[PDB]
């Protein structure tokens, strides 16, 4: 079930990446 | 994590952009090449076998 | 004009891949010409045993 | 003594194998402590003592007694530039090259660097002047190869800069060790004999073009070349190479 | 940090490659262009000799040993645990020593000093390549290549010689060995002469090279001088590896015997081959 | 194509150059010897003079003696004939003493007694070299490292041909005078041994052996490559430090992290060269003493497969 | 404090824009090793 | 993207490109390389 | 900062001739990669 | 025995203390070394013995 | 040991926190390998055999 | 006094804060011993 | 001052510290050979 | 017997007690190690005879 | 006097402190051989 389960952490992962991304282009507009 | 932009003035971005580049490089290549040393995940052994050429 | 600019990036470029192009052609006549002269030489006849218990 | 071991499989040729590890750590130590007597102590790019001054101590001093009365020396020791450096960073940080301020075949820097030698003549060991004008030392003549005197010098322009008039010799190492030239005004100048081809016609000099040979540092004595002159010299030239543009 | 005399040498320019993309420095290291590419090579070819370590399942560091292909893979390539492994370190260690002579070559533009020391590797390279790549080319298969390995590597040696009877016959290598030994012979003598110029007996001054020639026409008659004795240096040591390279590459391709024979060219020479007595009479 | 420094554009000849005086005693010391135009394009041309006294004496005639006895003993292996012994030179050998005879010295001339004579006119001759090389320091207030230097060589040369026979108790186990027969000894050591690859002090030496020619090498080339400012005066250069030492500093630091001083380069140069023999000397001398097989040895210390 | 000549203003600049390269870099990562991972698990 | 382009005010493009240039060669030399040493893509075995 | 000398206006204007070429290059490979998916897939 | 500290008019403290420091470690490293190597005194095999915790 | 501190006015602590720090690593991964190398303590073995995960 | 310009408050500063790294690192150590121990004594 | 040049204070002060860590360490040690002579002895 | 203290005017203190030291330790390290080396002195194996601590 | 510059007082000082830890040394090796012959006799 690791299949179904490993899924899922990745496409939580890539949450993460875009939380981090639009706070990298948050802060770039010379915040 | 808000002063991590710190390490900018602690290293010149030339250095340190031409240190990760390589790093990051070696890095896959080394994973690819352990990849391949593996029978269970060789791509191209893998779709040899799948296809009947020579294995 | 801008496409002298793109033609000044693919000349950059061209210079390095041709040097790197003519390092790597020139090894591979190298190794050519001690291929050409192995096979002149009674080599096949006389073959040395394996050196390396690999084989 | 075959197979007699004191424990486990350590028998006197183990004993011989690690005894060798200690002391090569040892000698290892040795040789490079010996090493820092030149050099050290690490300074920062500005000059001041580096905080990183590496893991070996420097050695204790030693004292070399140099002939011919010229003193003593102690090493390691207080070993300042003595000289101005024109050179300005490039960067901020560390660990980047200093660009020249000014002309640096003229001020010294880079490959045409040189150092704040002796300004006295090296001595042979009954203490005459050891590099010597032939003209100076009666006995020598060219005995063998293509005699240069009375060539054109060339220069990496193609351009003939002067013409050889002597040849300066080493004394008790009997070899030639500078070509002096006659430039377009007369004045003479030392070129180093490792920096010239003797070629069947000319001597052909590759670091210089043939206007860059007035620039050469000239002897204050025409009889003798002392230590620092010989630094100005061979590290002006050896400069060209580097900074002499076509 | 510096040397207290480095600063002014540390100017732009001599670089072959890169401009100033890579000229800096790191700590006391030199990087430029190949730099950068020699540290990538030596970190992969040590890295894949760790994972080669692995395959092999032994963290002994005097038995690992990476294996070149058997003789059936022939030239072609071979699976990477059973040859192509050795096949990539060998790629990685000809970039890293042939990357590390061309920054040798920016390192001497740089300070403007001749070019003898990366032509000297040069040759030191030639060797390496003549028994990884020249020679198993010729014969036709990598496997008569060495195996990476601290030990293994001698084996090699051993077997490679022992094919050919006792390898001493090589009559280049009698000469290779002998620049090896008249170098080292060299070495020692130039090494102590220097010393005991500028270390002499307790309460004397320094010893000009005067006493340097002096010392040796008093011991042998003859003194090669300050300047003969570093060119004789580099040219015994270069000599004795363009020698042993030469001494391989007509072994197993043109030579095939035990080496013993071929000294009987001389003892069967018509002129004196039949007269009686002697070792061969 | 520049110049390289590798031979000499010009040649200048002036006196003859007698020498340094200091405390060699003068009337041992020969007339100068002729100049050679053919090494003058490598080094100096002048050969002689030369200093003989009473150790010169001694050691150049016991050296004759050894020279003497071992020809004398291929003249008669090739019955006289000087065409075969023009024929048979390398194969001709004046072989130690037999097994049977120990280290008695009651082995007959034809079977091991001329090797023994020959054998005692070397050791009188290497040592009075030695004992000349300490001395002709000496008189020039020089240091004595080639003194020690050289005595690092006698300590192999000493193990192959007395130590290790006495303590394996024959003189069979020497070498045999002869060009071939020392490289047939020389394989069956090894041989009988089990391989001496496996020996580690043999390891040792070679590494210090390699070492010597990457370290003249890196020598060499450095100083030639320096030479344009006068970095092959190397006393001068120790003394006062010209641009010549800082850009040879500067090109290893540089290059490889560290560096070494003029001076300080030649302590590098020496230990590397005399590790060679002081490691190898140690390697044969526990050879069959302490170890019969180097081969099984290194099984039993991790660096052979076992089987 | 400052090793490099870098400004307070300059430091945030350069590390912004190198957040969002590293974000992006380890996006399409992720997505190889999704797309890897529904192909041939290793867990 | 948005501010990308500062790379060119960092690392000087002459220089870089050329460089890319090599990269891109070697590491396509590589490839085919890596392709040649397997038996089922070996193409200039005939 | 600023190290190469170009100004911010021309480094916006050669960033786009380099980014325009990277993604005609890697549409090339792209039709490459098809090609030999079609003749010899990999997967 | 009251003037042994004049050892230190002798012998430069850091010398000493140094070479004291490698001598202590060397020797220490060297015991346990021999009596991992002897059977009788290699405590972890002693204890694997006598919890029987080798099949 | 009311004095032991002025060990500083002897020995420099850059020098000294350098070589305590490279002393530490290299003896707990000397024990940790020396533990690795001994069957009844190499814990990926034991956790192998209990879990039956080679069996 | 001394071979490190350290004055003798400098150098009781500088070992306060060394004796707290050890004894927090012998700290830890300690509690690993005995976890070791508990989980299978070598004694 | 002999060959060192520390004043005969410094000596006796070293001195002092020194064989108080020698006491220290050699206790420790003798205890560590008691413990292992009850435990296993060795004559 | 009471007049031998003249001898460290003709040696300088400092070699003589570093050799004297170095001589010693070497002595004693090589009587130790050829009694281990033999069967009737080696104390290890004496100890696990007496207490039967080999089987 | 002598060679070494030591005083002739300093000399017949450091002899006493020698030798005292020569007999100090030289007692305890006299004590360690009495025990081990009682224990395992070499004649
Ligand atoms: C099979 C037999 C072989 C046998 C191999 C051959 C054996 C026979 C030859 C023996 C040669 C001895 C070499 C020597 O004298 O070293 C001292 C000297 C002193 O230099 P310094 O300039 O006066 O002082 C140091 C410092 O001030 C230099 O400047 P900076 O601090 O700004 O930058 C640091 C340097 C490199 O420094 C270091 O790496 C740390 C010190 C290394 C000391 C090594 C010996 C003592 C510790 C050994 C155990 C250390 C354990 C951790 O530059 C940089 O760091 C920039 C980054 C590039 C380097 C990356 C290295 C990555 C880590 C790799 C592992 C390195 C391990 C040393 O140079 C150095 O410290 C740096 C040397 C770098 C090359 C060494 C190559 C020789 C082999 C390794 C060292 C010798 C032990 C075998
Ligand atoms: C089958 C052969 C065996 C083998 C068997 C041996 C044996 C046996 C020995 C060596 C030894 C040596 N081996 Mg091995 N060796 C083999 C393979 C190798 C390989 C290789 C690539 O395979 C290499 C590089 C070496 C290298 C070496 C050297 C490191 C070492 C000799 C050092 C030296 O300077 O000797 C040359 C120097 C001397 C002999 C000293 C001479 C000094 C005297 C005083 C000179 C007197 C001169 C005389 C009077 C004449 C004067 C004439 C003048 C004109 C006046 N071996 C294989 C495994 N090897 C030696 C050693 O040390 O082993 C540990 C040794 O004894
Ligand atoms: C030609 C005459 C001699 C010579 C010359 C010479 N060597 C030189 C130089 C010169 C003039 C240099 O300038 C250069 C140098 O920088 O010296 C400090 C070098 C040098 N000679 C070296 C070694 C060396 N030279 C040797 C020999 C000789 N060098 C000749 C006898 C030998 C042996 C066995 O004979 C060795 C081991 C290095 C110290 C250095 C070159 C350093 C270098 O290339 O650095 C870049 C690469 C790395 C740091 C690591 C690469 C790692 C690999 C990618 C993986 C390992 C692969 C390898 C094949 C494994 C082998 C296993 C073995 C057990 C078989
Ligand atoms: C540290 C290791 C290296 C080493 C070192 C070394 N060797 C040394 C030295 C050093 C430091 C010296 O100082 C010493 C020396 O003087 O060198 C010039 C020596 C030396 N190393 C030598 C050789 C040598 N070294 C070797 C090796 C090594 N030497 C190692 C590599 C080797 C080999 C095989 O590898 C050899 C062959 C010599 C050149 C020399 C020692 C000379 C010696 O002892 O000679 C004894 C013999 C004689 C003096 C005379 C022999 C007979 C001659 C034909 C003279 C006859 C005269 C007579 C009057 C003629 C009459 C004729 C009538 C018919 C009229
Ligand atoms: C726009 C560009 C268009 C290019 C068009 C395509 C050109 C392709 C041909 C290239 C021509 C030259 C190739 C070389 C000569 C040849 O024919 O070889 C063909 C042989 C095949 O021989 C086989 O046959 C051999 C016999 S024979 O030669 O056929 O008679 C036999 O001996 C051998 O065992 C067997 O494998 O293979 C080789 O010689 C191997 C080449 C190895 C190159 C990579 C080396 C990697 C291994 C490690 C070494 C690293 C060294 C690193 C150096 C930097
Ligand atoms: C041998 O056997 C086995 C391998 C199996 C086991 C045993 C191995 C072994 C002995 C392991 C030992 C491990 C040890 C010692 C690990 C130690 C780890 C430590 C100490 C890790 C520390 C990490 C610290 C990090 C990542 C810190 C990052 C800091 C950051 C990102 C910020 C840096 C600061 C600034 C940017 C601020 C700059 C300020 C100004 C004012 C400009
Ligand atoms: C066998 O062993 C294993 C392989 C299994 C070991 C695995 C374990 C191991 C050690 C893994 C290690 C992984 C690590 C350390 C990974 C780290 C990766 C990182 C740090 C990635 C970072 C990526 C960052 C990127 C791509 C940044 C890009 C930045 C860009 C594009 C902007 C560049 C700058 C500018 C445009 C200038 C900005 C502004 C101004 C004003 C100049
Ligand atoms: C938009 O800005 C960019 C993203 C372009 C740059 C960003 C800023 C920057 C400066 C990044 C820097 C990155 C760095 C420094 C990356 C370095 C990567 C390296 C070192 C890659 C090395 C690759 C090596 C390869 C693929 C080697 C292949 C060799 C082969 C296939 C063997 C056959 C080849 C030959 C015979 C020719 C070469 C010669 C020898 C002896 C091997
Ligand atoms: C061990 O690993 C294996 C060998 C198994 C696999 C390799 C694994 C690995 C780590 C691969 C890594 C690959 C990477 C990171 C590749 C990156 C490639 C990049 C960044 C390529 C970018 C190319 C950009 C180009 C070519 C841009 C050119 C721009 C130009 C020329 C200017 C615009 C001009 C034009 C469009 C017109 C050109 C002119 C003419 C006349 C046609
Ligand atoms: C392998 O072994 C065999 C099987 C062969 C058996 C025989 C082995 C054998 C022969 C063993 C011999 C062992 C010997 C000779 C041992 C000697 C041990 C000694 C002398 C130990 C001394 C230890 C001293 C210590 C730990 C002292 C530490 C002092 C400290 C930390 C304080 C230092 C002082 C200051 C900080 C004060 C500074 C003052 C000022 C004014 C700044
Ligand atoms: C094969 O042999 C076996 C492995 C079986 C047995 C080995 C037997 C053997 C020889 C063991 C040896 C054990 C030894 C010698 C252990 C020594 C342990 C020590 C000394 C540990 C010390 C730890 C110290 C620490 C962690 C210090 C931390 C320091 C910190 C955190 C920084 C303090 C400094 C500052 C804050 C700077 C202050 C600055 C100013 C300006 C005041
Ligand atoms: C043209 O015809 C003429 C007759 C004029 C000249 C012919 C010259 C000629 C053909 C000479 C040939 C010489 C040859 C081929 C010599 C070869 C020598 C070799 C290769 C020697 C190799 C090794 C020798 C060693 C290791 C010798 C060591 C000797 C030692 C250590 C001396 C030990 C001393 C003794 C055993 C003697 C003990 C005796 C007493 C009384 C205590
Ligand atoms: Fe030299």
């Amino acid at each position: 079930m690791a299949y179904m389960f490993g899924i899922i952490v990745f496409l939580a992962m890539l949450a993460v990446c875009w939380f981090g991304f639009m706070a990298a282009e948050r802060q770039a507009g010379r915040l | 994590m808000s002063k991590f932009y710190k390490i900018w003035m602690i290293f010149d971005p030339r250095r340190v952009f031409v240190a990760q580049g390589v790093f990051l490089f070696l890095l896959a290549v080394m994973i690819h090449l352990i990849l391949l040393s593996t029978p269970s995940y060789n791509w191209l052994e893998i779709s040899a076998a799948k296809y009947n050429r020579v294995a | 004009p801008k496409t002298n600019l793109r033609l000044w990036v693919a000349f950059q470029m061209m210079k390095g891949a041709g040097w790197a192009g003519g390092v790597f052609f020139g090894t591979l006549l190298l190794i050519g010409f001690f291929r050409v002269v192995g096979r002149m030489l009674p080599i096949q006849e006389n073959q040395a045993p394996a050196p390396n218990i690999t084989g | 003594m075959v197979g007699v071991t004191a424990f486990g499989n350590f028998d006197l040729a183990s004993l011989a194998i690690y005894s060798f590890w200690i002391f090569l750590a040892g000698l290892i130590y040795y040789l490079q402590t010996e090493n820092m007597r030149e050099g050290y102590p690490l300074e920062n790019e500005d000059g001041t003592p580096a905080a990183n001054q590496g893991p070996f101590p420097l050695p204790k001093p030693k004292t070399f007694i140099l002939p011919h009365g010229r003193g003593t020396l102690t090493v390691p020791g207080p070993e300042s530039e003595d000289r101005p450096i024109a050179l300005a960073r490039t960067a901020v940080s560390e660990g980047f090259p200093h660009a020249p301020t000014g002309d640096p075949m003229k001020d010294g820097v880079g490959p045409a660097s040189w150092v704040a030698r002796r300004d006295l003549p090296e001595l042979d060991g009954h203490g005459h002047n050891k590099i010597k004008p032939m003209k100076a030392a009666a006995g020598f003549h060219v005995s063998a190869g293509k005699n240069p005197i009375g060539l054109p010098v060339r220069g990496c322009d193609l351009e003939i800069a002067g013409k050889v008039v002597d040849i300066w010799v080493d004394i008790p190492e009997q070899m030639a060790r500078f070509l002096e030239v006659e430039l377009k005004d007369g004045s003479t100048r030392l070129l180093p004999m490792q920096m010239v081809k003797v070629q069947s016609n000319r001597v052909h000099v590759n670091a210089l073009s043939s206007d860059l040979f007035a620039g050469i540092p000239t002897i204050k004595s025409p009889t003798e070349v002392t230590l620092l002159e010989e630094d100005k010299i061979c590290g002006y030239v050896a400069g060209g190479l580097m900074y002499a543009a076509p | 940090a510096l040397l207290s005399f480095e600063r002014k040498y540390r100017v732009p320019g001599g670089t072959l490659v890169g401009g100033n993309l890579f000229d800096f420095w790191v700590g006391p290291f030199y990087v430029g262009f190949f730099g950068v590419a020699t540290f990538f090579f030596a970190a992969l070819g040590i890295i894949l000799i760790a994972w080669s370590a692995v395959l092999q399942g032994t963290w002994n560091p005097q038995l690992i040993s990476v294996y070149p292909p058997a003789l059936e893979y022939g030239l072609g390539g071979a699976p990477l645990a059973k040859g192509g492994l050795w096949q990539i370190i060998t790629i990685c260690a000809t970039g890293a020593f042939v990357s590390w002579a061309l920054r040798e070559v920016e390192i001497c533009r740089k300070l403007g000093i001749g070019y003898h020391i990366p032509f000297a590797f040069a040759f030191a390279i030639l060797a390496y390549l003549t028994l990884v790549l020249f020679r198993p080319v010729m014969m036709g298969a990598w496997g008569y290549a060495f195996p990476y390995g601290i030990w293994t590597h001698l084996d090699w040696v051993s077997n490679t010689g022992y094919t050919y009877g006792n390898f001493h016959y090589n009559p280049a290598h009698m000469i290779a060995i002998s620049f090896f030994f008249t170098n080292a012979l060299a070495l020692a003598l130039h090494g102590a002469l220097v010393l005991s110029a500028a270390n002499p007996e307790k309460g004397k001054e320094m010893r000009t090279p005067d006493h340097e020639d002096t010392f040796f026409r008093d011991l042998v008659g003859y003194s090669i001088g300050t300047l003969g004795i570093h060119r004789l240096g580099l040219l015994l040591s270069l000599s004795a590896v363009f020698f042993s390279a030469l001494c391989m590459i007509i072994t197993g391709t043109i030579w095939f015997d035990q080496w013993v024979d071929w000294w009987q060219w001389w003892v069967k020479l018509p002129w004196w081959a039949n007269i009686p007595g002697g070792i061969n009479g | 194509a520049e110049y390289q420094n590798i031979f000499s554009q010009v040649q200048v000849r002036g006196p003859a150059d007698l020498g340094m005086t200091e405390d060699v005693n003068l009337a041992n010391r020969s007339g100068v010897g002729p100049f050679s135009t053919l090494l003058g394009w490598f080094g100096n041309a002048q050969l002689g003079p030369i200093y003989l006294g009473s150790l010169g004496v001694l050691s150049l005639f016991s050296g004759l003696m050894w020279f003497f006895t071992i020809g004398i003993w291929f003249w008669y292996q090739a019955g006289w004939n000087p065409a075969v012994f023009l024929r048979d030179l390398f194969f001709f050998s004046l072989e130690p003493p037999a097994p049977e005879y120990g280290l008695s010295f009651a082995a007959p001339l034809k079977e091991g007694g001329l090797w023994l004579i020959a054998s005692f006119f070397m050791f009188v001759a290497v040592w009075s070299w030695w004992g000349r090389t300490y001395l002709r320091a000496q008189a020039l207030g020089m240091g004595k490292h080639t003194a020690w230097a050289f005595l690092s060589a006698i300590w192999l040369w000493m193990v192959l041909g007395f130590i290790r026979p006495i303590l394996m108790g024959s003189w069979s186990e020497a070498v045999p005078y002869g060009i071939f027969s020392h490289l047939d000894w020389t394989n069956n050591f090894s041989l009988v041994h089990g391989n001496l690859f496996y020996n580690p002090f043999h390891g040792l030496s070679i590494a210090f052996l390699y070492g010597s020619a990457l370290l003249f090498a890196m020598h060499g080339a450095t100083i030639l490559a320096v030479s344009r400012f006068g970095g092959e005066r190397e006393l001068e250069q120790i003394a006062d430090r010209g641009t010549a030492a800082e850009r040879a500093a500067l090109f290893w630091r540089w290059t490889m992290g560290f560096n070494a001083t003029m001076e300080g380069i030649h302590r590098w140069a020496i230990w590397m060269a005399v590790l060679v023999t002081l490691t190898g000397g140690i390697g044969i001398l526990l050879s069959g003493t302490v170890v019969d097989n180097w081969y099984v040895w290194g099984q039993n210390h991790g660096m052979a497969p076992l089987n | 404090l400052g090793y490099t000549g870098l400004t307070d203003e300059q430091a945030q600049e350069l590390h912004s824009v190198y957040m969002s390269g590293l974000w992006l870099f380890s996006a399409v990562a992720i997505v190889a090793h999704l797309a890897v991972y529904i192909w041939r698990p290793w867990f």
